[PDB]
């Protein structure tokens, strides 16, 4: 929460993002996340239009990577286009079990 | 004692209570909604917003609701009628104050989230085949659709075609034009007054006025048959009749008694109906027969009913629909009107004598006349009801154009020319 | 972490330290018979299993 | 402002007194202008042997069709022109005639149960009329599948004993009683140490021990006859009857262990704890959110239609436990997810499952108790079953007392390694074998 | 009718004392089922072997 | 003023959150079975009559 070296961390935050990967086979940040439970029922209250294009997205990067290819440099994703599309959702069914649980609890 | 307290607020909301010193508490909040406000494009909206009451609101989830009303052992329920719709709190005296601020949030800040709402849609395909078990549901359903063109046809459960496409838009647009605060009443049996006064200031503060503006409901005389392979014929035959709250009302209401409206024995065999008495003249296998009445607040239905065997339906009709033109002719005792005014008066008594019968008859007088009045005021109105007047409504139905509907085997049944 | 602290979570370990001491003493007293534990054979002399 | 505890002190009281006679006279003034009384009586189909199992209940179809006064339909007539209504029933234990009339009206109304009970005429033309109308009644009760299934229960709890024949009786002695074994029935009866005349509304107490002495006091006021049976008790017997008929679209099936009496005091914490498995329909608003453990399951799986706990309670003995509905392929699962809840109740009970299920029962007596009809028919009953009525003060100081202990103590006498009795109408293929059911009373860790 | 099922007699094959139909299951549950149940007493202590 | 349940006839549903689901007011009236032959036909899906509401305690 730093007010004047927040852009020496934005500049990490860059870095970061390009030394990973998931841009050069075209995904967004939530595509790479890992379904638990938890995941699994934000997937399924997603919007038709935004569930059909996460499932295009997974499925092309899955056949760049079976044929050891990546896309071409004017179709990576660029940091700041990324849309969070799925955290709004997680935040939510989290809320949900941590009330169930101090339910449970008291 | 303390017989009610009645108070309008300056944007019309109406609060009524009653200090009982019981130990149960029971409150209300009546709305002017119900199937009579929805056109051809939303039908069975009020059917799937009559089954959310336990849904996610803007100050408690689905899960506090249900496990916070269950921890004190409360009740929550949903009543509903073509004109009407009341959502009704009860618990013990000491927690009467967390059950209020659930009330609340379920009719002033409803969310309609979209997962929700789609798992909520195969609900009204069980509610309804439930309800359609009782032969008399469907009959009493197609009646109104002969018998009006547009308002108070619509039915209590949701159209077949409909169920899986009811959105949440709709929902949302419904409670905006039809829960403001000009077509409401909240009703208190076990508490205090200015204590819900308090409660209706945190919704006092949005849906302020009067809603839309339904249609007049425009009278049709029709006809709908129902061929299908139940054991017994129902039919109904009805006329226009009066609206809720004038002088020919209670006339009508003393021509239901006077011939006949309910067994009192168990067992008994019915010996001061007069339509009863008539057709068992002729007919001697198993029957039953009434008469019908409902009353609206811009028109009313008057008719009789009968239930019979498949080859006798024509034979118990003629017989029933023929003593009430001896009524229509002159022919009326003076202490067959004076029996009738007694089964009126006392069966008025009975249904206001518990929590659950006197709540509801103070809320429909607070959204129809906007005032309450004691049981002595209304014993007095049909006492002054005079035998010329029961005549006059006995004419009114057998020159009236007619409306029927019948499900069964309906091969020997009449047609509503013959 | 606390999703399993909280007080329902020892209650029922309370209730079972009964079915837990009765888990382990079996158990260790199982150990003796199987494999002729015979510095603990004798623990009480009445078993002269050994010839 | 009162408070929950206040307003149970704030209750009338209700005074009982006593005839010559022997007939005991009970009322509760409420301040209305409407009013029911009626008449209770200990008689019922577990005082019948096996000649006579229908009599009771051929006595209770010919007491509003004719008194010696009122013949025929004048008792009608009476009763439809001053407004009021007339009701019966009869159980495996009791008897009740009562009357909803006006507060103005109880002169009439006390005038005309007396001439019921004690004038009725049984002549023999309207016995054979009757005759045809129980047997069609009879075939009616054979479609309902909880009315079956109930008596199969009571039939194989109880084999040999009187509390075991059902209420209506078998066909054959339908057609066969007579006029004299219904005159010999009323006069074994309908005794008056023995009947109890009840009353609430707007009534004054001695306004209706005056018409009492008017109208009831021609009563035989002792046991002449010489008959003084001797009440003997009833067994409980574990065992199973099952009825297989597979064009039936759903299942029904009754399982219970032995209870406690009417008067056992451990009948309060046997029901804080049947709250606490709650019951459950198809039609309930919050599935899978609810606080029982057996309906959130029910509605998540979509396992079951319906179930129900229940406490029937006779004077010796009685029945504890669930009825459930479902079809072909969910019977075994419904069975093991109530035999674990009983299980885990008679160990592993906690302090805050039995603060809702003291809450539910707090809630469920007060709200059973609202309109005269309901008042009056708890004054009756009490009388017969406890010699009093038990305010609803002292009801409330019971179960305060009630904890988690407690209830961890009592469940374990009752259900632990007991024998049930089980009932069940078809499809039942998947009903689990009784060594499988009776191996689920015991547990596995404990 | 179902009211015309009853449960046929089992007196041939019950506990001796128990077929005393007049008494009710609460004296005649105290001592009537455990010792072919000491059976299973013997059957473990001597199923060691 | 009076309701549609004061003067009888007209229909009313109800929903519960704990209790079954119910219809109408005069529906089952009686004098239907009590002249003979009204049998109540069972279920693929319904509702439990006693709506729990009537319990002693």
């Amino acid at each position: 929460a730093v007010a004047a070296s927040s852009k020496w961390l934005e500049g990490i935050r860059k870095w970061y993002y390009n030394a990973a990967g998931f841009n050069k086979l075209g995904l967004m940040r939530d595509d790479t996340i890992y379904e638990d439970d938890d995941v699994k029922e934000a997937i399924r209250r997603l919007p038709e239009n935004l569930y059909n294009d996460r499932v295009f997205r997974i499925k092309r990067a899955l056949d760049l990577t079976m044929r050891q290819q990546i896309l071409p440099k004017e179709q990576w994703t660029k940091y700041e286009e990324d849309k969070f599309y799925l955290e709004p959702y997680l935040k939510e069914v989290i809320r949900e079990r941590k009330e169930r649980e101090e339910w449970a609890k008291k | 004692p303390q017989d009610l307290e009645f108070t309008r607020l300056p944007n019309g909301l109406v609060i009524a209570s009653l200090e009982n010193y019981a130990p149960a508490s029971r409150i209300g909040l009546f709305i002017k909604a119900g199937s009579r406000y929805e056109d051809s494009n939303n039908l069975g909206t009020s059917h799937l917003l009559r089954l959310a009451s336990s849904l996610t609101t803007k100050g408690a989830s689905s899960f506090k609701i249900t496990r916070g009303i269950e921890a004190v052992g409360g009740k929550l329920s949903v009543t509903s009628t073509r004109e009407s719709m009341a959502y009704t709190v009860e618990c013990l005296r000491d927690d009467i104050e967390i059950l209020m601020e659930f009330l609340l949030n379920v009719t002033a800040a409803p969310e309609f989230r979209r997962w929700e709402v789609a798992a909520l849609q195969s609900q009204l395909r069980i509610d309804k085949a439930v309800a359609f078990q009782n032969p008399q549901a469907q009959v009493l359903e197609n009646l109104h659709a002969a018998a009006y063109r547009n308002a108070l046809a619509n039915s209590l459960y949701c159209p077949d075609y409909r169920i899986g496409k009811v959105t949440p838009d709709q929902l949302h647009y419904y409670v905006q034009n039809h829960f403001t605060s000009a077509r409401m009443a909240l009703i208190g049996l076990g508490v205090s007054h200015p204590v819900l006064k308090q409660v209706a200031e945190r919704f006092l503060n949005m849906r302020g006025g009067l809603g839309l503006s339904g249609a007049k409901a425009k009278y049709r005389g029709g006809e709908i048959r129902d061929q299908n392979g139940d054991s017994l014929v129902h039919a109904a035959l009805v006329a226009e009749s009066a609206a809720t709250g004038s002088a020919e009302a209670n006339a009508f209401s003393v021509l239901q008694h006077v011939l006949g409206a309910g067994p009192h024995v168990k067992r008994g065999s019915n010996a001061t109906s007069s339509l009863y008495q008539a057709v068992a003249k002729g007919v001697h296998q198993p029957f039953d027969v009434s008469a019908f009445n409902a009353s609206y607040s811009d028109s009313g239905l008057f008719g009789i009913y009968t239930i019979s065997q498949a080859a006798s339906a024509g034979d118990v009709i003629k017989s029933a629909y023929d003593q009430v033109k001896a009524i229509a002719q002159g022919n009326l005792s003076n202490t067959d009107v004076q029996a009738a005014k007694n089964k009126l008066k006392a069966g008025y008594l009975m249904s206001v004598e518990s929590s659950e019968g006197f709540l509801d008859e103070v809320g429909s007088q607070a959204l129809v006349a906007g005032s309450y009045m004691q049981p002595s005021t209304v014993l007095q109105q049909i006492d002054s009801v005079a035998d010329a007047d029961v005549i006059n409504a006995a004419k009114k139905f057998v020159s009236g154009r007619k409306s029927m509907a019948a499900s069964g085997n309906l091969g020997h049944t009449p047609f509503v020319d013959e | 972490l606390s999703r399993f602290l909280g007080p329902r979570y020892r209650e029922l370990a309370r209730n079972w330290i009964p079915t837990a001491s009765m888990w382990g003493a079996v158990g260790a007293v199982g150990l003796v018979w199987a494999t002729d534990w015979r510095l603990i054979l004798d623990w009480v002399p009445y078993i002269n299993g050994k010839f | 402002t009162a408070t929950y505890a206040q307003a149970l002190q704030s209750v009338p009281e209700t005074q009982v007194s006593q005839l010559d006679n022997g007939l005991r006279v009970a009322s509760e003034q409420s301040s209305q202008p409407t009013c029911t009384v009626g008449v209770w009586i200990d008689a019922g189909s577990r005082y019948e042997n096996e000649k006579n199992n229908g009599a009771g209940y051929f006595v209770e179809h010919l007491a509003f069709k004719g008194t010696k006064n009122r013949p025929g339909s004048a008792l009608e007539k009476e009763v439809e022109s001053m407004g009021a209504h007339l009701n019966a029933y009869s159980t495996r234990e009791h008897t009740a005639y009562y009357i909803k009339a006006l507060s103005k009206d109880l002169p009439k109304a006390v005038e005309l149960l007396a001439d019921i009970v004690q004038n009725c005429s049984l002549e023999d033309s309207q016995i054979e009329k009757e005759r045809d109308v129980i047997l069609q009644e009879l075939q009616e009760n054979d479609s309902s599948m909880r009315d079956v299934v109930f008596d199969y229960l009571h039939a194989t709890a109880f084999q040999g004993t009187p509390l075991a024949q059902s209420v209506e009786g078998p066909s054959e002695n339908v057609r066969k009683l007579s006029r004299a074994d219904l005159t010999e029935y009323v006069s074994q009866h309908y005794k008056a140490p023995r009947m109890v005349l009840a009353a609430a509304g707007g009534v004054e107490h001695r306004q209706l021990l005056d018409l009492a002495q008017k109208h009831f006091s021609s009563l035989s006021g002792t046991y002449v006859e010489d008959a003084v049976p001797a009440f003997t008790p009833c067994r409980f017997t574990g065992s199973e009857i099952r009825h297989r008929d597979d064009a039936l679209p759903l299942a029904h099936v009754a399982i219970a262990v032995e209870g406690p009496g009417w008067a056992n005091p451990d009948n309060v914490p046997l029901q804080v704890a049947n709250a606490i498995i709650g019951h459950y329909d198809s039609t309930y608003g919050g599935g899978t959110h609810m606080s029982s453990t057996l309906a959130s399951v029910a509605a998540t799986r979509k396992l079951c239609q319906s179930f129900q706990t229940f406490n029937i309670c006779y004077a010796e003995t009685g029945l504890l436990g669930a009825h459930f509905v479902c079809d072909n392929m969910s019977i075994d699962d419904m069975m093991f997810f109530l035999q674990g809840q009983w299980m885990r109740l008679c160990t592993s009970a906690t302090e805050s499952e039995v603060v809702r299920g003291k809450n539910i029962l707090r809630n469920a007596l007060v709200s059973h108790l609202d309109g005269t009809t309901p008042v009056c028919e708890d004054i009756g009953r009490s009388l017969l079953t406890y010699g009093r009525r038990i305010p609803l003060a002292e009801w409330e100081s019971r179960i305060a007392e009630v904890d988690a202990s407690v209830v961890r103590e009592v469940c374990s006498k009752y259900f632990y390694d007991q024998c049930p009795a089980v009932a069940g109408l078809g499809p039942i293929e998947q009903l689990p074998d009784y060594n499988r059911i009776r191996s689920g009373m015991f547990w596995l860790r404990f | 009718s179902h009211t015309d099922i009853r449960v046929p007699d089992f007196s041939d094959y019950r506990r001796a004392e128990v077929l005393d139909s007049t008494k009710s299951s609460k004296e005649s549950s105290d001592a009537r089922k455990g010792f072919s149940y000491l059976i299973t007493a013997t059957t473990t202590v001597g199923v060691a072997y | 003023m009076l309701s549609v349940a004061s003067r009888s006839g007209p229909f009313a549903p109800v929903l519960s959150a704990t209790s079954r689901g119910v219809a109408g007011a005069l529906r089952p009236l009686v004098q239907a079975a009590l002249p003979a032959t009204s049998e109540s036909p069972v279920l693929d899906a319904k509702r439990s009559f006693l709506c729990r509401e009537s319990l002693s305690g």
